[PDB]
């Protein structure tokens, strides 16, 4: 579906 | 042990301006963005339940979504455990764009420890009015 997560910073 | 610490003013502002498309999918997103640079991206509403907003945005050929939490008056991207958080989705976004300035803006595929991550560089938000 192209739904990522993004990693924290 | 531990306790925990306007949107619609916000919204409203984001969608004047262009930016926040309010109800489109992923797929309607995707088309959005089919044919802008690298970089560009959109706020919307979530399709999910369990969400309110996404974001979408395009990197190497492809268009990408994640969504966003928003909880005791701040937002993080989702599935961020343990996040201080931002005080607006501008304040999120924007410090996204200076993450992607530095190199340390970047996804992944899963959550599992020691999974792949890539990097993205954001620009510009898309409006969605024909001129």
């Amino acid at each position: 579906n192209n739904y990522v997560y993004i990693d924290p910073t | 042990s531990m306790v925990q610490s306007s949107l619609t003013e916000e919204l409203k502002k984001l969608a004047k301006q262009g930016w926040y498309w309010g109800p489109i999918t992923r797929w309607e997103a995707e088309g959005k963005l089919a044919n802008v640079p690298d970089g560009s991206f959109l706020v919307r509403d979530s399709s999910d339940d369990r969400y309110l907003l996404s974001l979408s945005f395009r990197s190497h050929g492809k268009t990408l979504h994640t969504r966003i939490e928003h909880s005791n008056g701040r937002f993080s991207f989702y599935e961020q455990p343990d996040v201080e958080g931002h005080t607006s989705i501008v304040d999120l976004i924007e410090h996204s764009i200076g993450d992607s300035e530095n190199g340390a803006f970047c996804y992944s595929r899963s959550r599992l420890p020691g999974s792949a991550t890539y990097p993205v560089r954001l620009t510009n938000p898309v409006s969605r009015f024909m001129q």
